[PDB]
């Protein structure tokens, strides 16, 4: 009786589900339908581990923990029924029941995920994991460390590791740009001190070298001829 | 990575090109893509009408202008439309960014909202700011935020 | 009736809510609120994990772990109705839960960590981590060996 | 999601094979402006020593310009 409006995986996340048990279990306990409390106890913890092992649980659980019923005299409410600790437990198990009850949800986020960590920019990587921690709070809406918090926890803990590598590959790359403006800096100032009056060579070979420019080869003398007739030019 | 301290000619130039929208946001605007308006698709030259500071700020400030003033109260989509233009590709977001449809807008939009929310004011503000953390009471923490020191 | 001052996760770590629970048990024990002492342990071991799953739980226990309860004649110290092990248990279970029950504490940390070793200079990521070890005493306050202080052990 | 892995590494490997193919066509492409200079009346050497060099080209070698010399001579038969 209770597969009636709390099997279908789209009948549970409505918020009505919640109020529909309570008023299932009060208006047992009150009008006889449920006589004992020792059997409103086993009426809640099965009924709780039906939705928990089921898709669309996690909130109607969620929802459910706060409404109130009164058994064994003492009234309470249902997230205090079951412990603490008990209903800890109960939410991890109703969150990630849902990736492992369907193998689609579990292919879908872990191919997202990996064709996350491999995207070419680190900086592009962490858009696409917002939106799977995004598309993960509409199907586990509590709190809890369900393993799939821990998808995306090692993902972003493996795009940062990621950025240190892409960093390091991007400071290579201005590494070998910076020389070659360097040895352009320095052949002008070495034509610009022959210029003015001043006794020192201009040969390629015979430039200075200080490890901001590397030896200097031909290439980098037709680069700079080219760039001052360039320049000149454009007066 | 930034901050309002420090100021150079970017900050004595946004003082009178706000006055001809926000100076806040016209000196982030500029940060994010030339540090310290970097409008490099030629296309953005050719319609917006190069690289002197004379005009190139007086650009950026005549189109945020208009895209704070579209709405008038929505500046986060004002910094959206900049960097995502409404044709043929800003059209589908913008649309999909009033009805907080934030997981169908950009993985380049996102990025840059995420970066200009903490000095730009928006009533979607709050609910991207919180759009994809690892719980929905969560923050979903944005792409250089995290990837903070590495470098 | 405890989940009135022992469950919001900020009234748990102030220093009156141990004083709250003794006088609880006392007075319970004493004014027949709490009669059988096979009833009193009940509640204490239910209290007691009630507050060690709960964000804030590991101050209050080692609070409470030092304040006098009368039980079955014998007269002790809640680190000692609970043996030394089961103490120990009960401590570390209370520090490491804070870290399961909400994700954003393991996120955040995690992310600082290994936003700590990956830091160029690596006299510049010990500081970084003597700042992680900082912010977990204020979460752990006990010396177990809790997972978390594992993290900062890898790191280092 | 060991395929997505290796696919990384394939388009790695496909992208440096496009790269050296890219660069041995923007040599001859700048040989062919040089001669295009020289030719209506600009005053710019011509020997491959002495072509210009952008990190698209890299240096230049001798191969390069036979590789061009007998493909200017092949499109001009071909008219």
């Amino acid at each position: 009786e209770l597969n009636g409006v709390l099997q279908d995986p789209d009948m549970l996340r409505r918020p009505d589900s919640a109020d529909f048990f309570e008023k299932y279990i009060d208006n047992g306990l009150v009008t006889g339908a449920i006589p004992s409390d020792a059997q409103a106890t086993q009426l809640i913890s099965q009924a709780f581990s039906d939705a928990s092992s089921r898709a669309g649980g996690a909130d109607f659980l969620m929802r459910v923990g706060d409404k109130k019923v009164t058994l064994n005299g003492a009234t309470t409410t249902y997230r205090e029924l079951i412990g603490e600790e008990q209903w800890n437990a109960l939410m991890v198990t109703a969150q990630r029941s849902q990736f492992e009850t369907d193998a689609k949800l579990n292919e879908q986020y872990r191919l997202k995920i990996n064709s996350a960590l491999n995207q070419e920019d680190p900086r592009t990587a962490w858009e696409m994991l917002q939106g799977i921690k995004a598309e993960l709070d509409k199907v586990q809406p509590d709190e809890q460390m369900t393993p799939q918090r821990e998808w995306l926890i090692s993902a972003q803990e493996q795009v940062q590791n990621q950025m240190n590598a892409w960093t390091k590959a991007q400071a290579k790359a201005l590494d070998d740009s910076m020389k070659s403006m360097n040895k352009l800096d320095v052949i002008d100032k070495q034509f610009q001190k022959r210029i003015n009056g001043e006794w020192v060579s201009t040969d390629f070979k015979d430039m200075p070298v200080n490890e901001n420019t590397g030896e200097f080869k031909h290439s980098d003398m037709v680069n700079y001829a080219n760039k001052k007739l360039a320049e000149i030019d454009s007066m | 990575y930034d901050k309002n301290v420090p100021s150079d000619y970017d900050g004595l130039f946004q003082k009178a090109a706000d006055a001809n929208v926000s100076y806040d946001l016209l000196r982030k605007v500029a940060w994010t893509e030339s540090r310290f308006m970097q409008f490099t698709k030629a296309t953005a030259k050719a319609l917006g009408l190069r690289l002197n500071p004379e005009l190139a700020i007086n650009a950026a400030a005549k189109q945020l202008a208009g895209l704070v003033g579209k709405f008038d109260g929505d500046e986060l989509k004002a910094a959206l439309a900049y960097n995502q233009g409404e044709g043929r590709l800003g059209n589908p977001q913008l649309e999909a960014y009033s009805k907080g449809d934030f997981a169908s807008i950009s993985e380049e939009g996102r990025n840059y909202m995420r970066n200009l929310l903490d000095v730009a004011k928006s009533p979607m503000a709050g609910q991207l700011e919180t759009f994809g953390g690892i719980t929905p009471k969560g923050k979903g923490i944005p792409a250089e935020v995290g990837l903070a020191g590495i470098g």
